Formats: C-alpha cells, structure tokens, sequence
C-alpha cells in the first residue's frame, strides 16, 4: 500500500528540484535583465583639483575636462593621477579605481609553477637557503633587519651551469611564499614598436609596488642584461634605475637567472642590487644521489635500485638529465610491459643519456 | 532619396554557431571593427575570410561583397593572356 | 658610485621644487612626441617655479649624434 | 653607527686593505655581516661576520 | 519574457572590443576596437568563467555591455600553421628507418593515445623529441607522417620562419603558437630546421 | 546680458581655409582636422573680399 | 531681473566642461580656440573671463555643446 505514500511524495520532491533549477533559471534571467539596464562608464585619469567639486580628467586618448565628485568618493582618495571611472551623460567622477592597467601585466602574474617544496629541491642547501636569507626574512620578519639596523636586500641572480633547477629554485620559492609573484620571461619584455619594453617594465614594477609583498622573477636576466639595437641598452637604463633611485621601501623583491653571468653589465652586479649572486653549480656526486632519490619516490621502481652506480656512472650529468633517466626507465618498461622498473632498466637509460650526452656537450660557458 | 550608400570595410571569422545563423566580424579602417549579420538579400553561399564587404551606415549588416583588389601586385606579375611568342 | 644617493639626498633636502624624470622614460611609440614631452617637462619646470630637473641614466638618450639612418 | 656591533672589530684593518670596492660594496658588506650575524640569531655583528662578508664580496 | 526580451535586445550587430581585469566593488574594464575605454559595473550575458582579462569578446555598441566572447585569432602567420590539411604518410611507407619509427612512437603516438602507462609507472612520457641527421633522410616525411596516422592536430612551422625582421616580433610568434596549441590540446607541433633558430 | 545668454546658445562652426572661389555662393574650403569642402557664405556674401589662405569662421 | 540673468550666466560654467587651449582673440567678446578633441573652433569669449590671463599658451575651458569658452 505504499503507492500512495511514494509516488506524490517523489512527485513533490522531483518537482521540488525542479523548481530550484527553475528559481536558478529565473534568478539569472532577472539578475542579467537588471544588469542589462546599465551603461559603460568612461574609464579615464584624473589630473590637479580645482576645488573640492573641481577636478581635471584627461579621458585616454580621447579628449581632457574638468567634473566634479558625484556624492560619495572620497576626495583625499583622489590624486592628481589616479584611475577613475565617469558617467556617459554628465562625465562626474563615478567611481575611483584600483590604479593602473594591462592584461600582459596579468598573464605575468597569473601562471603558475606548480606544487613545488624546497624538500623537492636536489639539496642545494646553502644556494636555497641564501635565497631564504634574501627574500623569506626579509619578507616575514624585517623586525629582525631593523633590530640588527641593516637594509633588507633587493635581489639574488641565479647562475652557473644550465639545467641546474635554474627556474626550479624560483618555482620552489613561488610556491611556498603567499605572496604577490611576477614570472617574466626576459626576451618576452622587448618588442618592437620602440619604448614598449620600458613602458612595459614600467608597468610591471608599479604592479609590484602596488601589489606588496611582491617577488619579481625574470628569467635568463641576460636576453637584456648584457653589457652596452640600442633599445635593449635603454631597456636596461629602465630596469638598472628602476631598480633603485625612487625609493627603497618596496616589500618587493626581484630574483633573476642566468647562463651567461659574465656578459650581464656590470651596473645590474652592481652590490646595492642583485644583492646576491647565487651559484647553482652542476650537481655533485652526493648532491646527484640526492636529485636522484628526490626524483625515485614516485616511479613504480622495483626489487632493488642501487643508485650509486647511476651517479658514478652520471658524473659531469647536470640535475635536469637525471629526470631523463627516470623517465627513460620507463620507456624500456613500456618496452617490456612491466608495471615496475629494475635496476638494469636504470641502467640501460644512464647509458642512453650518457649517449644523448656528447651531442648534449657542455657550452662555451664562462662563469663570473 | 530612396538608396542607402553603403560603407566598406574588410571581412573576418564567420562566427559560424551552426550555419544557419552565422554571424562574422568586420573591420572598418582606423575607425572599428565590430560583430555583424547579412541582410537576408545575400547568403553565406558567398561570403568567405576578408572577401571585401560593403554595409550600410547604422545597423552594419553584410549588404554586398565586393570585388577583388588590384593592389596585391599579381597584376604587375601578369601577362593574363596567350603571350605574342611561338615556338 | 654613490652618486643617485646625493641625487634622492637633495631631492629630499631641497626646499625648491624638485621634478625626477630618468632619461630612459622618454620614449614612445607613437612618433614625434618624443621632443614636445621633453619640451613639457622643461616647460612645467620653468612654472613650477624654482625648481630642478632630475634626469638619471641620461646617457641612455644622449650618446654623441650619429647618422641616423633609421 | 647604525648596527650593534662589537668593541673587537677593526673597520681600519677593512679601510686599509688594498681592493677597491665601491660604497656599493660597503653597504653590501655591512649587510651581509648583519645576515650573517641573524643566521647565528645575534644582534652583535662580530669581525668574523666582516670577514666572511669581506670575502663573499668583490668576487 | 526574460529569455525572449534579451533575445530581441542583442541588437545583432556590436562592437568588438578587448577584455581587461575585473573588480569586486564582478565588475570589469574594456578597451574598445575604436581605443575608447570603458567599465562595467556589471559584465553582462557572459558569467565570469568564460572571461581571461585579455579576450576578444563582442559588446554593445551603445551600452557596451559584453554579450559574447569570441575567439581570437593569432597574428595570420600562426593563424596559417595549423594543418587542417591533414597529411596522410602511413609508417609502411617509411623507408626502413622502422628502428628509428618506434622510439618516435612510444614517445609521440601513445602520450596521447594512452597517457596512462607513464603514470601506471608515475613518469612524465617524453616531452621533447629532436630528428636529427643530415638532409634528405626523411626527418620532415617521419613527422608528416606521424601527423597523419595520429588524428591530432599538426602545427608546422620552419624555423627559417621566425627570424622574422623586427625586434620582438619572433618572441610574440612562439609564445603565440604555443598559446594555439594549448588552446587546441591534443596537438603536435613541429619545429624544422630549429637549427636556423636554436643558433 | 540677455543677448549673451542667447549667443551661448549656437556652437563653435570650427575653422577652415578658404583656397578657390569656384563660383559665387560656392567657396572652396579646408577645414583644420578632415579635409576640403564646398561651403557657401552668409548674407554678407562678399566672396570677393575672400583671398585665399585667409582663414575664415563657418 | 539682472540677479536672474547673473545666475543663468553663472550656471554656464557649472562643472561637466570641455578643456582646450587658447588659440587667439578674434575679437573682444570671441576668440579662436583649440579643443582637446582635435578639432579647432570659433568661440565666444564669456564677458567674465578677465583678458589679461590671456595667452596663446593658457589651457580653457569651454561649455560642452556651445564650446563656448567658459
Ligand atoms: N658614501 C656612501 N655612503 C653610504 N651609502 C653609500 C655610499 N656610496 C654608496 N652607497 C650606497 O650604495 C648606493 C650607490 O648607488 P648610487 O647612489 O650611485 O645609485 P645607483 O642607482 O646604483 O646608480 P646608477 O644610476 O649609476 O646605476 C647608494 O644607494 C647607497 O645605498
Ligand atoms: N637540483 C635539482 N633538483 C631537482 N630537480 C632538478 C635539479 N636540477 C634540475 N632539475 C630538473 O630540471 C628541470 C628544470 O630545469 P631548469 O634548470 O629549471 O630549466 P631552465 O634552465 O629552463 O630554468 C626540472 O624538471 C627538474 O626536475
Ligand atoms: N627512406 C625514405 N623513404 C621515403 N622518402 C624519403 C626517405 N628518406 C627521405 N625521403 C624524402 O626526402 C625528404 C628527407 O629530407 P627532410 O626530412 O625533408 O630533411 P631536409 O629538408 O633537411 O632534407 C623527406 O621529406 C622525404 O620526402
Ligand atoms: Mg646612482
């Protein structure tokens, strides 16, 4: 006798459902319908006050006037300067807003590197925890800078041999700081219609300034910071005075990379600056049993691996080339169809990249 | 008094939801570039990438495709027809 | 050197107006304004009464004039 | 004058050593004996700090 | 009636224009294909997922409200390097470089076509793969032919065809390309001649 | 001041250059942003006086 | 009457005005002007605005729809 108990009681639940899909559906077209009943205000910058009422807007590239407050912005949140938001009809101040613009600034600051910890780091202790001394006291605990009486530092540039973790020391950073970060790829700074990589440097570091605490990171700093067409040296003017000259305040720091130290120009060595000059060396023996085993956790290895032949056998194999290894384990796996890797298969793929290696052969690298 | 002149700009990316109501964007020179329909008087059955488009002056909407250009240089490149050489 | 040091030191100190505009940011995309902001800064100057332009890293826009071919 | 310092150091020892460093350098040196003197978790900054310093500097 | 009003109030024919970030006092900025600026206190017919601050999106002409996003187009060059032409070469008509084949294949083909056997084992498959030897050994025919028998999608490109004149212009069109091929996920790109430009 | 009141009411009629009297009631001019035009003139109308370059109110 | 007529005068320049920059005086009650906007216009000179301001080089302010400078 339960048919009449169940089917108007699933009936009064299933319509029930259906009417709170059904308020979802009217509350949006009703939500977008009142949205649909609004204007575009004009997005312009504000100049010299006249009076409490008086203000100069220059409206972008279109023409400049003069408006006054609507009745509820905060006339000392006004500065000669700062970014606002006006009627179509009357072109009074609406709004102020958050100053400044650009969504290349966003993409900047909007990727992200990844689960990274300095645990998955291959043991470059002293490199890693320098880089701590600069940025990670600096930023948490300044109380301990201003007891000693000395400056926090700037910056530290990452260099010596390529696939060393260059960006993986940054990645690691990023990702156990919250903070505001900034990812720049260096060669992405320039292009061509001349003054847009400086206007975009610019742009870059008043995000910075206005987004504290910040980390600034370019990579491969020497795409630009070579010593002194002549757009990258003023490009590099931009960088080496913004970099210090208006003031020193900033909670922001900057971090860069390199696989040329020596051409960098001396004015970004420069000690004020580039605080520090962390050399990522090409991994030890010890420190490539390290990477090694920071690398084997979450291979499906097998029986048992014993790694000290791959480092004596990997002499010379900077950090990034062990990954390989790893990876290339696998593939003699998938060519055997085993769910597990051996020694031997390790093996097999340190001979490989030691094979991959003499076309691979180190650069005409010049350390500083 | 009775034809509307028509407006030139270039022609892009027929939106092309599903083939029935596409829609395409165009570009009218240092002036905009905006999202438009055709005027049922045409079909897509002629409209393609750049194409020339002509449109009238408020509601923008494809009223013709124009001519090929000139300007490419192919036309200095030419002979266009049976050269005055033999064998 | 220690010499943008003294340039914020006077800044700083200075009872006159002070403007800071480094040399590298006069630039632009769009042609020929180049020379009118240049002209504006030292126009703005010159009512902004006393007053001392700083330009930092000038060496950016003034190397010795040579054939500019582009 | 704006550290804590030690009675022990000899900033004249640094003064008369031949390398030339820029105040740059100095500012950096001064820093770095500070880092150094938080990494031991002291607020004095001892001759040994200047010296570590000293050589961590100019190369 | 909220459905049919907003319907006979797209107005058909807007403007274009480009997206800029958004504010919570929700609320976004606009830059108009005729360089007017403009803010939304409310976005409008898009909800704030389908935004990246940066999107070509279509907005009224009047209110400039965003009615639709749209998508971007990537230079023209870029926008040319997509093969929808599909090639056809078949492995069996490789000249016996076979041996060669497999290790392309283990390290191209089943990335997509399993992506499962790596992380069975926990490893990242094989990311990067360089054909390397002298000309006219079958480099550019092994990687048309790898762009037939996968299905994928094939973005070719030379390297010749980024030492493009002006300053930055060759950095806009590599981060570019590769911004396509995430957009269109399980692609291959290839990269001849790299030499021309891996100097 | 009522007749100030009154003249704030019509607008600037920018400014052009006057470069060939064509015809009687027919100026060719230039204007200062967009180009060249064919204008007349107000019951004035002394095109005669008009020397060309003058630089004139519309 | 005249109170009446003042504060009409008064109400010209209110608030939501153009900027432009003074160009030349065509006569004692109008002027040729600059606008902001690009373009350049004939333009009554309002009786308040004092003369001697006055220079090829001082930025105005005009009505918005009248341009008149204000
Ligand atoms: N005599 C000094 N006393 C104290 N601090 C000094 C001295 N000389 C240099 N410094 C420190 O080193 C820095 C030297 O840099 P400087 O003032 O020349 O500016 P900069 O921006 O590095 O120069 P540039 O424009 O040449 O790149 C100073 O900012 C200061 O912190
Ligand atoms: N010391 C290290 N510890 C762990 N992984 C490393 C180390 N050095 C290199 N790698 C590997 O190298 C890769 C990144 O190399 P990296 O030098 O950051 O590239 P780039 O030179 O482009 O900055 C990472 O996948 C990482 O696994
Ligand atoms: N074994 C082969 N079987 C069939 N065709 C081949 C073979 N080897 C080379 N080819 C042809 O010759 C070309 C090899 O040169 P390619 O790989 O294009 O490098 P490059 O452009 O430097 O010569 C291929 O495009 C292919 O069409
Ligand atoms: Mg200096």
């Amino acid at each position: 006798k339960l048919l009449e108990h169940k089917e108007i009681d699933g009936r009064l639940k299933e319509l029930r459902e259906q009417l709170k899909e059904l308020t979802k559906q009217y509350e949006k077209s009703e939500n977008d319908l009142k949205a649909l009943q609004s204007v575009g205000q004009i997005v312009g910058e504000v100049l010299k006050q006249l009076t409490e009422e008086k203000f100069i807007v220059k409206a972008t590239n279109g023409p400049r006037y003069v408006v006054g407050c609507r009745r509820q912005l905060d006339k000392s949140k006004l500065k000669p300067g700062t970014r606002v938001a006006l009627d179509m009809t009357t072109l009074t101040i609406m709004r102020y807003l958050p100053r400044e613009v650009d969504p290349l600034v966003y993409n900047m600051s909007h990727e992200d590197p990844g689960n990274v910890s300095y645990s998955e780091i291959g043991g470059l202790s002293e490199q890693i925890r320098e880089l701590r001394e600069v940025i990670e006291l600096p930023l948490t605990n300044p109380e301990l800078f201003q007891r000693v009486g000395i400056i926090p530092p700037k910056g530290c540039l990452l260099y010596g041999p390529p696939g060393t973790g260059k960006t993986l020391l940054a990645r690691a950073v990023a990702s156990q700081l919250d903070c505001n970060f900034l990812k720049v790829v260096s060669s992405s700074i320039v292009d061509k219609y001349i003054g847009e990589s400086a206007r975009l440097i610019r742009e870059m570091f008043n995000y910075a300034r206005d987004h504290q605490p910040c980390i600034i990171f370019m990579d491969e700093i020497d795409a630009i910071g070579g010593r002194r067409d002549r757009e990258i040296q003023r490009t590099l003017m931009e960088l080496l005075n913004q970099m210090d000259g208006f003031d020193t305040l900033h909670r922001v720091k900057m971090i860069m990379a390199t696989n040329r130290p020596d051409t960098l120009d001396p004015a970004l060595l420069r000690p004020g600056r580039l605080d520090r000059k962390i050399h990522i060396d090409l991994p030890n023996e010890q420190a490539r049993l390290d990477i090694l085993k920071i690398h084997a956790g979450p291979i499906t290895k097998h029986g048992e691996i014993d790694y000290e032949a791959i480092v004596k056998l990997s002499d010379g194999f900077n950090g990034a080339d062990l990954r390989n290894v790893c990876t290339e384990a696998g593939m003699f796996a998938i060519r055997a169809d085993h769910d597990f890797v051996v020694q031997e298969d390790f093996m097999k793929a340190v001979r490989k990249v030691a094979d991959s290696k003499k076309l691979e052969s180190k650069l005409d690298y010049k350390p500083v | 008094q009775s034809e509307q002149p028509l407006q030139v700009a270039r022609c892009t990316k027929i939106i092309n939801a599903d083939s029935e109501d596409p829609k395409y964007i165009i570009n009218v020179k240092q002036f905009a570039k905006f999202v438009v329909d055709l005027s049922d008087q045409v079909a897509p059955t002629d409209i393609e990438e750049g194409m020339r488009v002509g449109v009238d002056r408020n509601k923008y909407q494809i009223h013709i495709p124009l001519p090929p250009i000139a300007d490419p240089t192919v036309t200095m490149m030419q002979v266009e027809e049976k050269p005055d050489v033999t064998y | 050197c220690g010499k943008t040091m003294l340039a914020k030191a006077v800044a700083h100190h200075t009872t006159a107006a002070f403007i800071r505009v480094v040399g590298s940011e006069f630039v632009q995309k769009y042609l020929g304004e180049g020379p009118r902001m240049v002209r504006d800064v030292f126009r703005l100057a010159k009512e902004n009464a006393p007053a001392i332009i700083f330009i930092d890293e000038i060496d950016a826009i003034a190397t010795k004039r040579f054939d500019a071919q582009t | 004058s704006k550290m804590n310092l030690s009675e022990e150091v000899d900033l004249e020892d640094y003064v008369a050593r031949p390398d030339k460093i820029s105040g740059a350098d100095i500012n950096s040196i001064c820093q770095e004996s500070g880092m150094l003197a938080v990494r031991e978790n002291r607020y004095i900054v001892l001759a040994k700090d200047f010296e570590k310093a000293y050589k961590t500097v100019i190369k | 009636e909220n459905s049919e009003k907003i319907k006979v109030n797209k107005t058909l024919p807007y403007l274009v224009s480009n997206v800029i970030e958004l504010l919570d006092v929700k609320c976004a900025v606009i830059k108009t294909s005729t360089r007017q600026t403009y803010f939304l206190p409310v976005i409008g017919l898009v909800d704030a997922e389908k935004l990246k601050p940066g999107d070509l999106v279509g907005v009224n002409k009047d209110s400039y409200l965003i009615l639709e996003t749209l998508p971007t187009e990537y230079d023209s060059r870029v926008k040319a390097m997509e093969v929808d032409e599909r090639p056809t070469e078949q492995y069996s008509d490789i000249g016996g470089l076979d041996k060669q084949i497999q290790e392309l294949v283990e390290a191209i083909v089943l990335p997509m076509n399993h992506k499962e056997k790596f992380e069975n084992l926990g490893i990242q498959p094989p990311k990067g793969v360089l054909m390397y030897g002298p000309p006219g050994t079958g480099k550019t025919l092994l990687a048309r032919a790898c762009a037939a028998q996968t299905k994928a999608t094939f973005l070719k490109l030379a390297g010749p065809q980024l030492v493009q004149m002006f300053i930055g212009d060759g950095a806009k069109l590599v981060r570019d390309a590769f911004a396509l091929a995430k957009e269109k996920a399980p692609s291959i790109i290839f990269i001849d001649e790299l030499d021309a430009i891996g100097t | 001041l009522r007749e100030e009141l009154q003249l704030l009411q019509e607008q600037g009629s920018y400014v052009g250059e006057v470069v060939r009297a064509m015809d009687k009631k027919k100026v060719l001019v230039k204007v200062h942003p967009e180009g060249k035009f064919v204008v007349d003139v107000d019951k004035n109308i002394d095109i005669n006086d008009v020397t060309p370059n003058c630089r004139v109110a519309l | 009457e005249f109170l009446h007529a003042q504060e009409e005068v008064k109400r010209i320049q209110s608030i939501p005005l153009v900027i432009g920059q003074f160009l030349e005086a065509v006569d004692q009650n109008t002027a040729i002007v600059g606008s902001t906007t690009g373009s350049n216009y004939y333009v009554r000179i309002l009786s308040t605005i004092d003369r001697e301001l006055l220079k090829p080089n001082a930025s105005v302010a005009l009505h918005k729809h009248s341009n008149a400078l204000v």
